[PDB]
């Protein structure tokens, strides 16, 4: 029952923001795996490339 | 201290929509002066200037 | 606006007594009417944003197409083609022939009751006819500077209002759609 | 402020002798008071932070919207959408269509009572009328020139009034929510 | 300044000749009375540094909260809410309701009696009706100006005034206060 520990441990608070700080950077490093079942769902960028 | 005063005037006596100009989203068009909302200005910003140099 | 308030107006403006009907045989009543509905079928050639729509006509057996009796004006959308009303029916002007061959795509202004008009062009155009009548009437006197004042004054709000209600945004040119569908991947 | 004061106001402006009662049969009282209700009703078109509200409405059996009696202009707020009145009912524009599917969201511009107006409203509504009445039973004499001073102060005072309630800020702007979510972690 | 003080300098600027009592039964007294009381009323409006305080006021049994008799004009403290006065009542304008849940905080401008106006008001008051009764009843002569220029200067004394007495500064900011307590260790 290694499912109810992974979720036991997650702290969905970080996750969520983290959210930001990698769609201002480099949005493709932090994509969910779990949405995906081997075909392309869009990644939108921001205004800024700095 | 007083250089931290963000204000802007509306001119009296011109023709503007404030409302539109103020609460429309970025990109509209709208009727009215092109010159008639002001930034506030009090002209301190040389008294700075100056007791800089006497200090140094 | 009813139009026994303009008409009230008109002769105030003019110096005679007000009325309550509008079908009262006052000579004077006829002429204000008259000239009220020149000023306002005159005022609302150009459109705006509440007699303006797009509709799609027809041809006959014949290939005659005709066009709306409340119409004022009438424009091409079909290319770089020009259409023109004669003769109680379209004209086609870049061929030089009366005759169509499938339906065509036009812009169309309508003329609308008095009543229905909102109350700012109302204003302008009562304002316009006591003038009118007014200059024609009694000569070019010192009281008209007021009468055109108020018609400015109207005609200021009159444009504010039409320019707020059609809603003219930036993001609506394709570029930007265009750049919008280019951001996302 | 009353409308007995008003007409008193006006009436002394005219030169003849003040009254004592708004029901008194003197024949200026009628039309004073048309003028005043003239006045007023084109003064509050462009809406006021006192007479401006959100309001939706929903369709009939058949489909069609009505819109509030008191109302005097409406607009839409659904997109690009655009709305007018038209036959006692509200006419969709941007489809050239009379009955609707669902419910609408529209600013609506409504009129007050007299006594209700504030102070500064007043003053503006009966120095129109003054003027409105003076000129055209008497011409444009060199009197009008103190009417015109005192509209315009008391014009000053209503814009300023109205800047004030309104409360507009920077700090409302999106972007701002923006940057303060940002500074925060 | 007593009210008949006012009364007579108002004669004398209209040229008729001086009274003992303000309860005399002339027929100008009346008219003098009530212009003094409009432009008194009036100029209150925006509000001064002695009529006006903040208040708190609750609601009723039902929901309605009504207002102080003696108030010219209402104002919220409340965020970026906004109230009105309508129906003897406050109305929500930002709900578009008439029934509150609880206090809220308000600013209120009072009238006052004449006898309690400063002398640079009281002045000002007199000036305006005095000019606002001869312009009406005799016209525009060349004596007006002298009535506009004492208004003027009354008013110059008048805003110095309220300056003086409100006593702002640029200490009362709170950045100032947070500079003080990180100047402290």
């Amino acid at each position: 029952t290694y499912e109810s520990l992974y979720t036991k441990y997650r702290d969905d608070s970080a996750i969520l923001k983290t959210e930001d700080y990698a769609h201002w950077t480099l949005p493709t490093v932090y994509a969910d795996p779990d949405l995906r079942e081997g075909k392309r769902v869009n990644v939108r960028r921001d205004y800024q490339s700095v | 201290i007083e250089a931290c005063r963000v204000l802007h005037m509306a001119k009296p006596g011109s023709q503007i929509d404030v409302d539109s100009m103020a609460e429309r989203e970025s990109g509209a068009w709208v009727a009215g002066d092109p010159n008639g909302v002001a930034a506030y200005e009090a002209g301190d910003y040389n008294k700075i200037i100056a007791l800089t140099q006497e200090i140094q | 606006m009813e139009l026994l308030d303009a008409v009230n107006t008109c002769l105030t403006a003019l110096g005679e007594a007000r009325v309550t009907s509008t079908d009262t045989r006052h000579p004077s009543v006829a002429l204000i009417l008259q000239t009220l509905a020149t000023k306002q079928k005159l005022l609302l050639e150009r459109g705006w944003w509440f007699n303006t729509q797009d509709e799609e006509m027809f041809p006959d057996l014949l290939g005659r197409i005709p066009y709306p009796a409340a119409s004022i004006s009438v424009e091409s959308l079909d290319g770089y083609n020009i259409y023109s009303k004669r003769n109680n029916f379209l004209f086609n002007n870049t061929c030089n022939t009366m005759y169509f061959t499938g339906p065509v795509c036009i812009r169309v202004t309508y003329n609308l009751d008095f009543e229905d008009l909102p109350e700012s062009v109302a204003t302008v155009i009562t304002y316009r006819a006591a003038r009118a009548v007014y200059v024609g009437d009694l000569g070019n006197d010192a009281s008209v500077q007021d009468l055109v004042l108020n018609e400015q004054q109207a005609m200021l709000l009159v444009e504010e209002q039409h320019m707020r209600n059609k809603k003219h945004s930036t993001r609506r040119r394709r570029p930007w759609g265009k750049y919008q569908n280019a951001l996302s991947g």
